[PDB]
């Protein structure tokens, strides 16, 4: 399984961004 | 001075060129514009034996054109309405030397091919000359009128074929973009071969860019 | 005038407009192409008028900026946090205001 984003970080002249859960992955995987 | 078939093809995927001075890479680009069609009926013209094609073809706001040289026959073209002194009209040849380019009202030959394009130029709008200079070939080249630029774009490859235009297709690269300011409705070629001329249409394209920008 | 970089500036090219970061790139660009765009309807990248150079167009760091409190009938103190921004910037920007 465009818009701002950092993993370094980089933004876009259209206004957008997408802010990241409060559980990551690993998280969720220690949970299941 | 002056001394006085239309065969059916295929365009195949050819007449293709890039629309704008814009760089893009990795992407499909969808746009419209006077390309030639695909797989439209290609004009041919000839020049063999006793027989020269070289009549009056009307323009339409542009044209495709292509020729398959191995002695260079087809040396240029003149573009414009009347096609005589009565008005503006703009020579384009290859002068053997250096490419040169002139709008003027221009006393043509009726028969033109010593350069013996015309006897009189008058009223000279417009004039350029190239950097000096000195089937097997086809070259490619697209012709567009807009806001009184005549655009120019040019494209070659190696060819081995007798006396048809080889199916593929072929990006045009730019060169020329004349302020000529010049009525452009008729053109003629200029001959020293065979040759072939399409119409652009405004139609819609999808163009695949790859890494470099290029069109794929 | 001389081309400043690395920075957020105000720039003028002979038919480009705007602010942002100029940076050194190695875009293919074709003998006949001035500028280039991105995915969507955005500049990328010009060529330099005067050296042929090629440099892309960042964007200046921007976001949404919010608070972190206790309640005001607990306490008054206050955490700032600047939305997807390197640390390095935000605080050389507040000594550079
Ligand atoms: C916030 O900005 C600072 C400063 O730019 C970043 O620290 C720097 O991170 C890079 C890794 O991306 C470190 O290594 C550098 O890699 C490049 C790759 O070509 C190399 O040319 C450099 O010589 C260097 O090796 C760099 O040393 C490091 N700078 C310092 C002073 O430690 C920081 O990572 C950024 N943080 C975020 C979240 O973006
Ligand atoms: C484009 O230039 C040609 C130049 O040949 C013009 O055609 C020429 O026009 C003259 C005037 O009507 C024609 O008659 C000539 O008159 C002079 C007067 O002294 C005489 O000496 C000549 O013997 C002749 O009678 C001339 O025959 C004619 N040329 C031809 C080949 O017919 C033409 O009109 C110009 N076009 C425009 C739109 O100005
Ligand atoms: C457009 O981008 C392509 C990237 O695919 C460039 O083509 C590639 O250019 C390299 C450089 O000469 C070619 O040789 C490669 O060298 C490396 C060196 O270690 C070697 O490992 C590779 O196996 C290969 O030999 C590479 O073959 C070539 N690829 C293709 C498909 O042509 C291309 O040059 C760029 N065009 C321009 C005008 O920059
Ligand atoms: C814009 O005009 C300036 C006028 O100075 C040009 O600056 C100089 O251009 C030359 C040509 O590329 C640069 O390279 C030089 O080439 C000679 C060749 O023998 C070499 O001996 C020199 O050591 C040097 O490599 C020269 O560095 C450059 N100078 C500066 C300060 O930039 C500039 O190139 C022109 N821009 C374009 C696109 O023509
Ligand atoms: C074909 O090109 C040549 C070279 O450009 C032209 O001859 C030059 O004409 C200029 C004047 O415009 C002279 O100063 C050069 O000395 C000429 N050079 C040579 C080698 O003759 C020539 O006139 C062009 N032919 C046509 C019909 O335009
Ligand atoms: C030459 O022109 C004639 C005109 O009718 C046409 O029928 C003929 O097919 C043309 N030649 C070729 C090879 O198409
Ligand atoms: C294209 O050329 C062929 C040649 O025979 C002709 O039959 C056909 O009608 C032409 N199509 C158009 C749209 O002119
Ligand atoms: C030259 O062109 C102008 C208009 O562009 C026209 O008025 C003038 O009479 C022309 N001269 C000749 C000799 O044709
Ligand atoms: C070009 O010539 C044609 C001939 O009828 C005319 O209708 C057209 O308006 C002319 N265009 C210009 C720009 O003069
Ligand atoms: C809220 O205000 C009341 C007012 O007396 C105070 O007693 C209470 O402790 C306050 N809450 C907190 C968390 O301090």
């Amino acid at each position: 399984v465009q818009y701002g984003e950092c993993l370094i970080c980089a933004q876009k002249f259209n206004g957008l961004t997408v802010l990241p859960p409060l559980l990551t992955d690993d998280m969720i995987a220690a949970y299941t | 001075r002056c001394t006085t078939n239309y065969t059916q093809h295929t365009s195949s995927m050819r007449g293709v060129y890039y629309p704008d001075e814009i760089f893009r890479s990795d992407t499909l680009y969808l746009t419209q514009d006077l390309f030639l069609p695909f797989y439209s009926n290609v004009t041919g013209f000839h020049t063999i034996n006793h027989t020269f094609d070289n009549p009056v073809i009307p323009f339409k706001d542009g044209i495709y054109f292509a020729a398959t040289e191995k002695s260079n026959v087809v040396r240029g073209w003149v573009f414009g309405s009347t096609m005589n002194n009565k008005s503006q009209s703009v020579i384009i040849i290859n002068n053997s030397t250096n490419v040169v380019i002139r709008a003027c009202n221009f006393e043509l030959c009726d028969n033109p091919f010593h350069t013996m394009i015309f006897d009189n130029a008058f009223n000279c709008t417009f004039e350029y000359i190239s950097d000096a200079f000195s089937f097997k070939h086809l070259r490619e080249f697209v012709f567009k009128n807009k806001d009184g630029f005549l655009y120019v774009y040019k494209g070659y490859q190696p060819i081995d074929v007798v006396r048809d235009l080889p199916s593929g297709f072929n990006t045009l690269k730019p060169i020329f973009k004349l302020p000529l300011g010049i009525n452009i409705t008729n053109f003629r070629a200029i001959l020293t071969a065979a040759y072939f001329v399409g119409y652009l249409k405004p139609t819609t394209f999808m163009l695949k860019y790859d890494e470099n920008g290029t069109i794929t | 005038t001389d081309l400043i970089k690395n920075q957020c500036v105000n720039f003028n090219f002979n038919g480009l407009t705007g602010t942002g970061v100029l940076t050194p790139s190695s875009k293919r660009f074709q003998p006949f192409q001035q500028f280039g765009r991105d995915v969507s309807d955005f500049t990328d990248s010009v060529r330099d008028p005067k050296t042929s150079e090629i440099l892309d167009i960042s964007p200046c760091s921007f976001g949404g900026v919010s608070v972190i409190t206790p309640g005001t009938n607990a306490s008054s103190e206050v955490a700032v946090l600047y939305q997807d921004v390197n640390c390095t910037d935000v605080s050389t920007a507040i000594h550079a205001d």
